[PDB]
C-alpha cells in the first residue's frame, strides 16, 4: 500500500499528459492494459505521438533522483 | 564463516504462469528487467548460528 502511495507521490510530480498516458495505458486507474489506439483515441492523436511521449517518459523515469527512492522498492 | 540469514545452497524452482499487478509490471518496465518465471526459494542458515 505504501508502495502504491509512493507511486502516487512520485507519479503526480510529472506532467499532466504523461500521468494520463501511463495510467490509462498500463491499466492503473482502471486495471486493464489497453491497445495503442485506445488511449490515443480519447486524445485524438496518433500512435507515434503516444509512443514518443511515452518513450521519452521512460527516459524521464530513469532519471535517478526518482529511482533512488524506488530501487529498494524492487 | 557464515552469519544468520546467509545462503547455504542455491535452490530455485519454477513458478508456473501467473499474472502481476500492473503497477509492479510498470516498475519492471521502469527498471527494464523481467526476472523469470521461476521461484526464489533457496537454502539459508537458521538463526543465532
Amino acid at each position: 500500500t505504501l508502495l502504491q502511495d509512493q507511486l502516487q507521490s512520485v507519479l503526480d510530480t510529472l506532467s499532466e499528459r504523461e500521468a494520463g498516458v501511463v495510467r490509462l495505458r498500463f491499466g492503473l486507474t482502471d486495471g486493464q492494459p489497453r491497445t495503442l489506439d485506445e488511449i490515443g483515441q480519447v486524445y485524438g492523436v496518433t500512435r507515434e505521438r503516444i509512443r514518443q511521449i511515452e518513450s521519452k517518459t521512460m527516459s524521464k523515469l530513469r532519471h535517478p533522483s526518482r529511482s533512488q527512492v524506488l530501487r529498494d522498492y524492487l | 564463516e557464515v552469519r544468520d540469514g546467509d545462503i547455504l545452497v542455491g535452490k530455485v524452482t519454477p513458478k508456473g504462469e501467473t499474472e502481476l499487478t500492473p503497477e509492479e509490471r510498470l516498475l519492471r518496465a521502469i527498471f527494464g528487467e523481467k526476472a523469470r518465471e521461476v521461484r526464489d526459494t533457496s537454502l539459508k542458515v537458521p538463526h543465532g548460528e
